[PDB]
């Protein structure tokens, strides 16, 4: 799983990357494994060059992991991070909402139903609005009310779209006491502009390290199970050089020079929110095919009918004292070829 | 004798989860009041 999970975090943090070029000095919130795993379900129903680009703009390597190996790393991966687990909340499931008229390959569904937990629903895409409301409402409703309103847009001619939606909430494993919390702290936004934010503070041991290569701090805080969050602190300036050397090999250091000892801890509590229109970015990064009129999904349908069209993104995040609230959503439109 | 450690400016979030080793969530937090 390992080697699946570091070209997954090198696909994040590629992505990170094009996020700071298309919305520069701004919020950045996303799910990496939503993407990951939307995609990798439409690379399921997808053969030949369609198939192949998909798998190797999430940055897959088809001579050292065949794509059988891939769909059963997938597979495993979700069912993993769905498996019950004591004071952690953590769900990721999709859902495919298919046009009344579509011949899908009853193989792929019951695939897809099996192997990646999978919810079908036969759609009426001629009521275009009322549509749009049943997927919002349903990724609202799995997301426990975090994510509204994921599909702004959807095309008259949407004949499928395929969600993904991803629900985590934990608690810290040393939460903050609310009566530490200094009401309005100060938060540098930019280099003469501050914002005021509740500063929580707490005084415990802690992972930690300085990066002395790459000039941040980094500090851990662990959930109370199976989870953790880092928090990258680079020195005044120097955010720019930290983001072009994130990669999976730099999480490897980190992961081995984080040292426990006592800090003296102040953390924001806040809730941000992001979205992204991922259409033309994908096409960049190499997922040609999917879009053209010459697809090939015929793992999907007899007809091998439909192209993709359009996706997007939107993740939210809450932090407080006790823990956090994180949600992700993922959305990939398909038309007639 | 301890470290402070003052997350008052832009900083980077990883959520991780342990036993897959997959990133859950990622980004850059900016402005921690925006929109
Ligand atoms: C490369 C990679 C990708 C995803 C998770 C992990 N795990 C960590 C990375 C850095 C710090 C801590 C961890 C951890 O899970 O303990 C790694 C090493």
């Amino acid at each position: 799983l390992y080697k699946m999970s570091s070209i997954n975090a090198d696909f994040a943090f590629n992505l990170y990357r094009r996020f700071t070029v298309e919305t520069p000095d701004k919020n950045i919130f996303f799910s990496p494994v939503s993407i990951s795993a939307a995609l990798v379900m439409l690379s399921f129903g997808a053969c030949c060059s369609t198939q192949t680009e998909i798998v190797e703009t999430l940055g897959f390597n088809l001579t050292d992991t065949p794509m059988v190996e891939i769909q059963h790393g997938f597979q495993h991966l979700i069912c993993s991070l769905n498996f019950p687990k004591k004071e952690l909340e953590l769900q990721i499931g999709n859902a495919l909402f298919i046009g009344k008229h579509l011949k899908p390959l009853a193989k792929f569904l019951n695939d897809v139903k099996t192997l990646y937990e999978t919810e079908v629903f036969s759609t009426d895409f001629s009521n275009i609005s009322a549509a749009k409301q049943e997927i919002n409402s349903h990724v609202e409703m799995q997301t426990k009310g975090k994510v509204v309103g994921l599909i702004q847009d959807l095309k008259p001619n949407t004949i499928m779209v395929l969600v993904n939606y991803i629900h985590f909430k934990a608690q810290w494993a040393n939460p903050f006491d609310p009566s530490k919390t200094e009401d309005s702290s100060s938060f540098l936004i930019d280099k003469t502009t501050t914002v005021q934010v509740p500063m929580m503070h707490q005084m415990e041991q802690y992972y930690h390290l300085v990066d002395m290569e790459l000039n941040c701090t980094v500090l851990q805080m662990d959930y109370s199970k199976n989870a953790l969050a880092l928090f990258v602190l680079p020195k005044e300036g120097q955010m720019e050089s930290v983001e072009a050397a994130m990669s999976s090999k730099t999480l490897k250091k980190w992961n081995r020079l984080l040292q426990k000892g006592w800090v003296d801890l102040f953390v924001p509590k806040f809730s941000i929110s992001a979205t992204y229109d991922l259409g033309a970015t994908l096409l960049k990064m190499g997922i040609q095919h999917a879009y053209s009129e010459n697809a090939d999904f015929s793992g999907l349908t007899e007809d091998n009918g439909l192209k993709l069209s359009n996706a997007a993104h939107k993740a939210v995040l809450h932090i407080g004292e006790k823990g956090t609230e994180a949600a992700g959503a993922m959305f990939l439109e398909a038309i007639p070829r | 004798l301890h470290p402070i450690i003052q997350i008052d400016r832009s900083f980077m979030l990883l959520i991780l989860e342990r036993s897959t080793r997959s990133i859950l969530f990622l980004g850059k937090v900016v402005n921690p009041t925006e929109a």
